[PDB]
């Protein structure tokens, strides 16, 4: 299962 | 130290999306990822807050689950939207004093290939109306009508104006309009029920009454749009974004030109929230503050809330609708960050009422990635990368 496009904004 | 007084780790990885329903708060659902091999489903549970054990299942998302909402105005459905661009309708039942809350799968679509959020209508006309937006830039508007589950699915609307992602949507509070935002820098606030045409208030593509660009100059973003909100007399929207850039437009009150632009902080305006009853606007950012904005005043800065979470990113802020203690009605704001903590907030100044702490931060694969308050924020719950839900009370 894949990472939501939000969270790849708030890691860095 | 830990401040929950519930939690829920049913979930194997990170839980991306929580909905509440409207009349009873203890039913909350919460959806997210089973792993991050390919093999790896998305899950979602259905939890009664009054170790929480759940009292439904959602399967059948082949990827995470990225949105939840249940719909207004009485919580009748419940539907989950995915990485997968499944979209799953659950009817909904809450016996009187019968017993537990009861789900049943009504039907599955998949308009779009990947899900970005739901937000329900909250027109008093339109009941068990739900928006999305998807990462092929389009908007779709349901109707959910549990008579005929040959077909308990309607589509209000189709649209397909944004290019790059949809990255946000938000209602005007008489539910006529839905103003969405994109990676691409654009706004367009659709006349969904087609009120706005009959008056002529559209715009050259008959389909909304604000269209705004990269090619406009005054409102470009240049990074993207994150982060949209509606104020409530439904007058102006606010369109966050890259750099920490705020837009704020005029909209007709059932147009279009920018009534003010801010950018006091630093990095992307991650959330925006209006407040119900007080004149000001909430902003969190990934620079890991907040800052609040006087809507009466020409968006004159009130106060600039830095480290509100440290330098992590601030993912959500919401105000409390009505709290117990009714002099704070509109002042208290709740936020969420990637420090792992949930903080509130009294913004009467030009203010830190409670933090709540129990989830890992970003570092430590953690960070609070959503969360619901209720109407009157008395219980809050979360949802964390960390793969668990906490439950906290005020």
């Amino acid at each position: 299962a894949r990472r939501p496009a939000r969270c790849y904004r708030y890691c860095k | 130290e830990n401040d929950s007084i519930a939690y829920f780790d049913g979930h194997k990885d990170s839980v991306f999306a929580i909905a509440q329903h409207p009349l009873y708060p203890n039913i909350v659902a919460t959806g997210g990822s089973e792993g991050d091999a390919d093999d790896a489903p998305g899950k979602g549970y259905v939890l009664d807050i009054s170790s929480l054990n759940p009292i439904f299942e959602i399967d059948g998302h082949t990827d995470s689950i990225n949105a939840l909402t249940f719909t207004l105005p009485r919580g009748d459905f419940l539907v989950s939207g995915g990485m997968d661009g499944r979209m799953r309708v659950y009817a909904v039942s809450v016996p009187q004093n019968g017993a537990l809350a009861q789900f049943k799968f009504l039907a599955e679509s998949q308009e779009t290939e990947e899900i970005n959020w739901f937000a329900p209508c909250p027109s008093p006309d339109h009941p068990n109306t739900i928006a999305l937006g998807a990462s092929d830039g389009s908007v779709w508007v349901f109707t959910l009508d549990a008579s005929d589950p040959s077909n308990p699915v309607q589509i209000v609307q189709s649209y397909f104006l944004h290019t790059g992602p949809c990255t946000a949507g938000a209602w005007s509070p008489d539910g006529l309009l839905l103003a969405t935002v994109s990676e691409d820098e654009s706004l367009h606030v659709y006349d969904v029920f087609g009120v706005a045409a009959s008056k002529s208030l559209v715009t050259d593509n008959g389909q909304t009454v604000v269209s705004l660009t990269n090619v406009d100059q005054r409102f470009a973003v240049e990074g993207g749009l994150f982060s949209v909100a509606v104020s409530p007399t439904g007058a102006v929207v606010a369109v966050g974004g890259a750099g920490g850039q705020i837009k704020i437009v005029g909209l007709p009150r059932l147009a279009g030109t920018i009534l003010a632009s801010l950018q006091i902080q630093s990095d992307n305006i991650e959330s925006l929230a209006f407040s119900p009853s007080a004149p000001i606007l909430a902003a969190g950012s990934t620079d890991g503050s907040i800052a609040v904005f006087d809507t009466s005043r020409s968006f004159a800065l009130r106060r600039h809330l830095r480290g509100a979470h440290a330098e992590d990113p601030v993912v959500k802020v919401e105000f409390v609708k009505s709290p117990p203690n009714a002099a704070m009605a509109g002042w208290l704001l709740t936020s969420c960050g990637m420090d792992g903590v949930v903080r509130r907030w009294d913004l009467r100044g030009g203010g830190l009422v409670k933090e709540w702490k129990g989830h890992r931060s970003g570092q430590e694969g953690g960070g609070v990635l959503g969360f619901v308050q209720g109407e009157t924020g008395e219980r809050i719950v979360t949802v964390g990368d960390d793969a668990v839900v906490l439950v906290f009370e005020a």
